[PDB]
C-alpha cells in the first residue's frame, strides 16, 4: 500500500 | 543531536525469540511525524527493510516477515523494541534501527514533506548470530599443495567468532590471506588462511591459531607433501 | 512486490573520476527515493533524500536526479572515502524496499587468479569428513566463478566460499572455496576438479588431483 506521506 | 543504539543478545538459538531494543536521544517519539525503523543486513548481502513505527503508534511490517515481527515503542524511555519470533539461521545479520524525519513545519503547520523521504540517522548496528551450537574449539588441518607456491591452514568447526590466525608467530605477513569465516549448515564456523611464497623458499611455515572463547591455541607446521 | 534494481552491481574507478550509479523502480515511486553510502564495518549514511535534495553535512560532490522510475546518483571527483557500497531506498510504498547495492572499488589492470587445489589431510579423513579447498589468488575484477567437478560430475549445495576485501596496496581480491564431503563419499571417487572462470583467463582453467594417487 501507499506510504504514510504519499498522495 | 540525534543518536540511536541497538542492544540485545549477540547469540540466539533457532526456534527462539529475539528481542532487540533501540535506545535513542535527540528526538521524542511523541514529536509530530517521527518514525523509527528497523533494517537488517546479512553478512556480505544487501540491506533489507523490516518494520517502522510512528509517533501516532501506526506500525507497518515487511510482508515477508509479518507473522514473526512485532514492533513497539516506549515513548517515556525513548526506546523502540523489535521482537522476532521463531528465528532460524537465515536471520543471522547485523540489525540497524534508524530515524525518519517528519515534515518540515512552519508555526507547527507542515509545509514540506520532502525530508521524510529517507532514514536520516542510523545506529551502529548490532550483530546477531543464530546457531544451536555451544562454545567449541577448532580442528586445524594443513593445506599442502603438491609461479608462486601456496600453502595454508583450515581452521574448521568452531563456535563462536572470532579466531585469530597469524603465520610464523607474526613474522610472516606478505602474501597472507586470512579469509572471512563461513557459517556452516551445522552452526559451526570454518575458514582458511593461506600464504603464497617463492617456490624456492628454505623457510618453515607455521600457522598460529587462537580461538579465545574456548581457550584453544594451536600451532601447526605446514610443509610440502611427501615426508 | 516492488523491485528496486541497481545498475551496475559493481563499478571500478580511480580518485578524481566522475561516476554515476542508477536505480530503477518496477513501478513509479515519485520523488520518494534516498541514496546511502556504506563504508565497511559502518552503518549506511544518508547522502541524498527526496531524489535530489542534498543532506546537511554531506559533501557537494554528491548529487541525485530523477523521478518516477529512473534515478541517478553522481559523484563528481571521486575521493578515497567513496570506495564503498551504495544503496537506494524507495519510500513511496510499503515495504520501503532497498536496492541490491553497487560496489565501488579501486581500478587496476585485469589480473588473472593463480589457482591452487588442496586435497583433504589424512588427519581430517580420520575424523570422518573431507574438505577439499580451492584457492583463487590475487585477481581483478572481483567477479569469478568456481565450479567443483567430481568424476566429471557437477557439484552444488556442498560448497561454501569467501572473498577477502580489496587489498590496500595490490588492489586485488582472493577467493577460497571449500567442497565438503563425508569420508565415505570422498573414497568413492577419484578425480577432484576446481574449474575457475574469470575475465583475466581466455579460457577457464582447471586444477585437479586424483585421490589416493601416491
Amino acid at each position: 500500500e501507499l506510504d504514510x506521506w504519499a498522495s | 543531536r540525534i543518536t540511536l543504539k541497538e542492544s540485545g543478545p549477540p547469540l540466539v538459538k533457532p526456534t527462539q525469540t529475539l528481542t532487540l531494543t533501540c535506545s535513542f536521544s535527540g528526538f521524542s517519539l511523541s514529536d509530530f511525524g517521527v518514525g523509527v525503523g528497523w533494517i537488517r543486513q546479512p553478512p556480505g548481502k544487501a540491506l533489507e527493510w523490516l518494520a517502522i513505527i510512528y509517533s501516532d503508534d501506526d506500525k507497518r511490517y515487511s510482508p515477508s516477515l509479518n507473522t514473526r515481527l512485532t514492533i513497539t515503542k516506549d515513548t517515556s524511555k525513548n526506546q523502540v523494541v523489535l521482537v522476532m519470533t521463531r528465528v532460524s539461521p537465515v536471520d543471522t545479520a547485523t540489525y540497524f534501527c534508524a530515524h525518519r524525519r517528519g515534515p518540515t513545519t512552519l508555526f507547527g503547520v507542515p509545509i514540506a514533506r520532502g525530508p521524510v523521504n529517507a532514514m536520516d540517522v542510523w545506529g551502529q548496528g548490532i550483530t546477531v548470530t543464530i546457531s544451536s551450537t555451544s562454545t567449541k574449539g577448532p580442528s586445524v588441518f594443513p593445506l599442502a599443495p603438491s609461479g608462486t607456491a601456496a600453502l595454508g591452514c583450515l581452521v574448521k568447526d568452531y563456535f563462536p567468532e572470532p579466531v585469530t590466525v597469524s603465520w610464523n608467530s607474526g613474522a610472516l605477513t606478505s602474501g597472507v590471506h586470512t579469509f572471512p569465516a563461513v557459517l556452516q549448515s551445522s552452526g559451526l564456523y570454518s575458514l582458511s588462511s593461506v600464504v603464497t611464497v617463492p617456490s624456492s623458499s628454505t623457510q618453515t611455515y607455521t600457522c598460529n591459531v587462537n580461538h579465545k572463547p574456548s581457550n584453544t591455541k594451536v600451532d601447526k607446521r605446514v610443509e610440502p607433501k611427501s615426508c | 512486490a516492488l523491485q528496486l534494481t541497481q545498475s551496475p552491481s559493481s563499478l571500478s574507478a580511480s580518485v578524481g573520476d566522475r561516476i554515476t550509479i542508477t536505480c530503477r523502480a518496477s513501478q513509479g515511486v515519485t520523488s520518494a527515493l534516498a541514496w546511502y553510502r556504506q563504508k565497511p564495518g559502518s552503518p549506511p549514511q544518508l547522502l541524498i533524500y527526496d531524489a535530489s535534495s542534498l543532506e546537511s553535512g554531506v559533501p557537494s560532490r554528491f548529487s541525485g536526479s530523477g523521478s518516477g522510475t529512473e534515478f541517478t546518483l553522481t559523484i563528481s571527483t571521486l575521493r578515497p572515502e567513496d570506495f564503498a557500497t551504495y544503496y537506494c531506498q524507495q519510500l513511496h510504498f510499503y515495504p520501503h524496499t532497498f536496492g541490491g547495492g553497487t560496489r565501488v572499488d579501486v581500478r587496476r589492470t585485469v589480473a588473472a587468479p593463480s589457482v591452487f587445489i588442496f586435497p583433504p589431510s589424512d588427519e581430517q579423513l580420520k575424523s570422518g569428513t573431507a574438505s577439499v579447498v580451492c584457492l583463487l589468488n590475487n585477481f581483478y575484477p572481483r567477479e569469478a566463478k568456481v565450479q567443483w567437478k567430481v568424476d566429471n560430475a557437477l557439484q552444488s549445495g556442498n560448497s561454501q566460499e569467501s572473498v577477502t576485501e580489496q587489498d590496500s596496496k595490490d588492489s586485488t581480491y582472493s577467493l577460497s572455496s571449500t567442497l565438503t564431503l563425508s569420508k565415505a563419499d570422498y573414497e568413492k571417487h577419484k578425480v577432484y576438479e576446481c574449474e575457475v572462470t574469470h575475465q583475466g583467463l581466455s579460457s577457464p582453467v582447471t586444477k585437479s588431483f586424483n585421490r589416493g594417487e601416491c
